[PDB]
């Protein structure tokens, strides 16, 4: 009946959802960088 | 939920090199009394009971249990015992009564 | 109750985990594209 | 497996705030929905079925033997939806309070 296991999984879920948000932010920046490079190289 | 945060895991990494030893750093909170057969387990995220540990180490105790400044300790997991798959794992501190007193953010052996 | 509660969180975590995996794979493909383009601005 | 008698499908990662939300689900071959079954929107990490942000009574099927009628839907009105950035999921809770299904999570953005 202990909720320790649930607490442990919340701790993990909280961090993975933060890593997901950061990974998506970085992917958005990588797409911007690609677009800049393609404008420079492909006219 | 301060009862499951009486031990805090410090500086946990997102990735530990496969095949290497892993040092686990933890801090006892002010009033928490560690016992000799407390342990730190490595658990796959999503575990239901403490018996699912992948491996474990008995707690490293400070020799001065009343010193509030000696509360930071570490335990070393040898590579031989560690996972080498891509699953998510966490550290959990389990006391002698089987209560999880702390849980870390997850990491992979990658 | 705590069992359904834990199960429901496992369900959430497993999907956010998959999303992070998909996000890292896109991250890795975006960097491969950047490296390909940056090579075109070394030669 | 008792928590998988209702299967959600086509669950989006994001639901447009201000838009009514269609929730899609199916029943396993044995399961029979009852009039006071409901589907809740729950914040991920909820601890009891009391904690739903909002809910809808299950849509009662008009014939539950057709192969061309397994898909079920219930609609959540936009004005009952979360307006923060937390992750939510659908849970089906039957008359007796048993959770019969839990969805992958989503946000309202």
């Amino acid at each position: 009946e202990s909720v320790a296991s649930h607490f442990a999984l919340v701790t993990a879920y909280e961090d993975i959802k933060k890593r997901l948000k950061d990974s998506e932010k970085e992917n958005s920046l990588l797409k911007k960088r690609i677009r800049f490079l393609e404008e420079k190289l492909i006219a | 939920h301060c009862h499951f945060s009486q031990v805090i895991f410090n500086s946990v990494e997102k990735f530990y090199i496969p095949g290497g030893d892993v040092t686990c750093h933890y801090t006892f909170t002010q009033h928490f009394i560690p016992r000799r057969k407390d342990w730190i387990g490595i658990f796959r995220v999503g575990w239901k009971t403490t018996r699912e540990y992948y491996t474990f180490m008995w707690v490293t105790l400070p020799i001065d249990l009343n010193n509030k400044s000696a509360k930071q300790q570490e335990v070393q997991f040898k590579a031989y015992y560690l996972p080498k798959d891509d699953e998510y794992y966490q550290f959990c501190y389990v006391d002698e009564d089987g209560v999880v007193r702390g849980a870390s953010i997850p990491f992979q052996f990658r």
